[PDB]
């Protein structure tokens, strides 16, 4: 066993550094048709009432 | 420095939280963040000259030929590994025997909400663009994606009794004045629907289960990628439920491929072959490809963790 | 008298220490012309054995497409050293194996070595 | 369709076909909210678990 | 200088290539390049007259007459050159029992993504015009070739319910 | 696939007009793969010629490690060109020799061609 085929692809290269991503990217892009909707005036399908 | 890249996602919670007066701690939320890391690849083409004196005689100015030979090869080699690492292994996909507007609408709602195939609940993919619009008066967000059809499936869905339903509505309506009339599919459900060719040994295309395995596997990095599930052995998995090959689309969100490094070329004259009498012409390229699927850092279950983040596949019988 | 011919030659070599089992050996591009493959037993395999090795491909069932080795305790001559029959152009990129069975030896090996040419051909003149 | 097509004879309920909406239904906007899945808010379907909807 | 012509293609590279460490020189592309000769050929027709007493008896002005009608004479047999040549041997072709446009989107699909009859491979066939268009903002190149149908398909075509 | 593969290969020929002694044919250098020694016998031996050539190493007593050649004038036919079956890997600088004895003859010559290739590898991926 000396020559023989190594399949070790590019990820088995002792030279190369990794390097991680600047930002960590979010998952989460999705808004929602329910912040349109509530409000506090009398008129709205989802009304707010102040209560302090 | 284009040392192999890894780009982290942080995934969103899920967790049912604590109630009145439960503690915090009686269920914490995991902060669960997920990597890929991305390997550059080499791959590069030549051509030989003949002798000056031959060259001159057969009129073939060689280097600019070859300059440009070798670039068109260079853009269709790397546009074909693109595509060869967008369409292997499918997590996510849905099968029809014929495209149709109709499940290209069931795909961009399975995009919109995070569903599979065989309605699961995956993930929400994250579209190419998402704007606020108002419907009278409440604000909605619509999502454009980017739906690439085999010309298998473009033809296909040219001849969908619902597709000349809408092409006639916007007629009337007037707003993808020209498609119809230029050949092309248009926009439907704020998507631009698009014929993206036919995969064939001289560009790039979506593929099909005609293309030999070792002809698409040649285009996989093999370590930016986990599994390998080839157009054939796709066809393969999909007929264990007749022998019909099949051909591949997909509905792209943003960044469903991943290119690290430099996809710039490089180009190397030699103009010392034979002691300066024939001539060599290289073209090289360094660059990692590989489809956006990113894999627990730690070692949790997510419905992120081992699954295409933004690629659905669509899959007709190519006929 | 114009031609196409192929310039450019490699030879590979080898080792295997003939346990059982298959070795990857030899990794040929495609449209390469195999115009030599041999091998070559470094060892005394002692009398009363039953190692069996055949130098093939690894996509085909069997494994002896290229060279058959058995009976490695007769006649120590014509067992050393084996050279194929056969040349091959490689119609995709393949894998020369050696398969190795019944192997009831110590300290034998096998060095395969492979000389073939490249698929690039450049036009000649004579 | 048909009333998609008589919108677009007036010309009123202009892009709510050509970006996948609903648009106006008699003076009332219809509006796709959404599935209810373990990660946002959406209408709610007999798939969900009684217990994951009481809480 | 009319000459027998010769023009040339440079065909499109195929082939590997090299990946990694190998060397260039492991697989060599072919630049090839393709010819055709083409050769002229003379042809041409004649209208004799009758004796000028018949000529002018009959007020028949011979070379006016003669003249225009060998001009349309012509325009056919060089169309009819064309024609044959153009229709002679195809090699890549769609049979149909009636001229649909389903055929028609066919014949233009394939001749843009280099494909036969049997889905066999083929090159992609240049068209007349290209042009590259925006949908949404993804840049499509759209194709324009030429469908030259005689008057029964063009019948067929005019039949045809998607038509 | 990586595999390291010897790029360069020199094939040396020699002549020797069949006197008695030994002949400094080939030189290799240390790490050349001997792929293939072969000779060739130009002239017509004479009958009963019980000449006998062997070609081999210089620094082996016994100098036959490639090629032995006996009875130069029985099957003439399969005895003008014999091929070598052994291939070899040069640990030190090596001289082929051939050492011909017995030598009763006249215009008889062997030509020597040993193809090898050179100690240089190189990493090729397929």
């Amino acid at each position: 066993k000396l020559n023989n085929i190594n399949f070790n692809n590019i990820s088995n290269n002792l030279n190369l550094g990794i390097e991680v991503g600047r930002e960590i990217q979010n998952a989460s892009w999705i808004k929602s048709p329910f912040f349109s909707i509530t409000g506090t005036g009398a008129d709205r399908g989802v009304r707010l009432f102040s209560v302090a | 420095s284009q040392q192999p890249f890894r780009p982290r996602i942080k995934a969103q919670l899920s967790g049912s939280g604590v109630s009145g007066n439960t503690d915090f701690e009686a269920n914490y939320d995991n902060l669960e963040i997920l990597s890929q890391t991305i390997y550059p690849d080499a791959f590069g083409n030549s051509l030989r000259s003949k002798i000056k004196a031959y060259s001159e005689l057969e009129r073939i100015d060689f280097i600019k030929e070859s300059v440009d030979s070798l670039t068109t090869w260079m853009n269709e080699e790397r546009d074909k590994r693109i595509v060869a690492s967008l369409t292997n292994d499918f997590t996510n996909y849905l099968y029809t025997q014929t495209m149709n507007v109709a499940t290209i609408r069931k795909a961009i709602f399975h995009a919109r909400n995070g569903l599979k195939g065989d309605n699961s609940k995956a993930f929400p993919i994250k579209p190419i663009r998402a704007t606020m619009q108002s419907v009278g008066n409440v604000m909605v967000q619509n999502t454009s994606y980017i739906i690439l059809l085999d010309s298998y499936q473009a033809n296909q869905l040219k001849a969908d009794s619902e597709f000349k339903e809408l092409r006639k509505l916007y007629a009337f309506a007037g707003e993808d004045k020209g498609m119809l009339y230029s050949g092309l599919l248009g926009v439907i459900d704020n998507c631009p629907v698009i014929d993206a060719g036919v995969w064939n040994k001289f560009n790039v295309g979506m593929p099909n289960s005609s293309i030999s395995d070792s002809d698409f596997m040649r285009y996989l990095n093999k370590a930016n990628v986990s599994s390998i599930v080839t157009p054939r052995q796709f066809k393969e998995k999909l007929n264990q439920e007749i022998n019909k090959e099949i051909s591949i689309g997909c509905l792209i969100g943003a960044s469903a491929v991943l290119l690290a490094g430099s996809k710039e070329t490089r180009f190397y004259i030699d103009e010392t072959v034979d002691a300066g009498r024939k001539s060599l012409v290289g073209v090289d390229c360094l660059l990692g490809v590989s489809k956006a699927r990113y894999q627990s850092t730690d070692g949790v279950v997510t419905p992120y963790d081992n699954q295409d983040y933004a690629v659905i596949g669509l899959v007709s019988d190519m006929e | 008298m114009k031609q196409k011919v192929h310039s450019v030659s490699y030879l590979a070599k080898a080792e295997f220490k003939f346990n059982n089992g298959v070795y990857n050996l030899v990794a040929l591009p495609s449209g390469a012309e195999v115009v030599k493959v041999s091998l070559e037993v470094v060892g005394n395999p002692i009398a009363t054995s039953t190692t069996s090795v055949s130098v093939g491909f690894e996509d085909e069932t069997t494994k002896n497409y290229f060279l058959t080795l058995d009976n490695l305790a007769v006649d120590d001559a014509s067992k050393k050293h084996t050279t194929s029959a056969k040349d091959y152009t490689a119609t995709s990129n393949k894998v020369v194996v050696a398969e190795v069975k019944n192997a009831n030896d110590n300290n034998v090996k096998g060095v395969l070595r492979v000389l073939y040419f490249l698929p690039s051909v450049i036009e000649v003149e004579y």
